């Protein structure tokens, strides 16, 4: 699930692996776009 | 009687509605105890 996480918050982000530390939260890494935290968080429904 | 326009402060999330127009009633209290002329309209008429 990990591996499934990081690939699927990187690939919305439009970033490699390396660039999105896991220890980092989704409203952390989005800055202030509540728009892509609205995404990421229906995409993690979406898939899980 | 009035029509103004607001922007907000810095942020991320151009969608995301603000205060800014908070300001339509920006107004100073720190010195306030007695009652001021200019409210009056029987000073101002007085005047013109
Ligand atoms: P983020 O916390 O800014 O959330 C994004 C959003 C699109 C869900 C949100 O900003 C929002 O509800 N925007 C519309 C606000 C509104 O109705 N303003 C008046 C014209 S639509």
């Amino acid at each position: 699930a990990s591996l499934l996480l990081h690939v699927l918050v990187a690939h919305k982000l439009k970033k490699s692996l390396d660039s999105i530390p896991m220890s980092k939260t989704i409203k952390d890494l989005v800055g202030g776009k509540s728009t892509v935290q609205n995404e990421i968080l229906g995409d993690l429904g979406k898939e899980f | 009687a009035m029509a103004a326009t607001a922007t907000d402060k810095i942020g991320r999330s151009v969608p995301a509605p603000g205060k800014g127009i908070l300001t339509t009633a920006r107004e100073h209290h720190s010195s306030v105890k007695y009652a001021s002329p200019n409210l009056n309209m029987k000073y101002r008429k007085r005047q013109l």
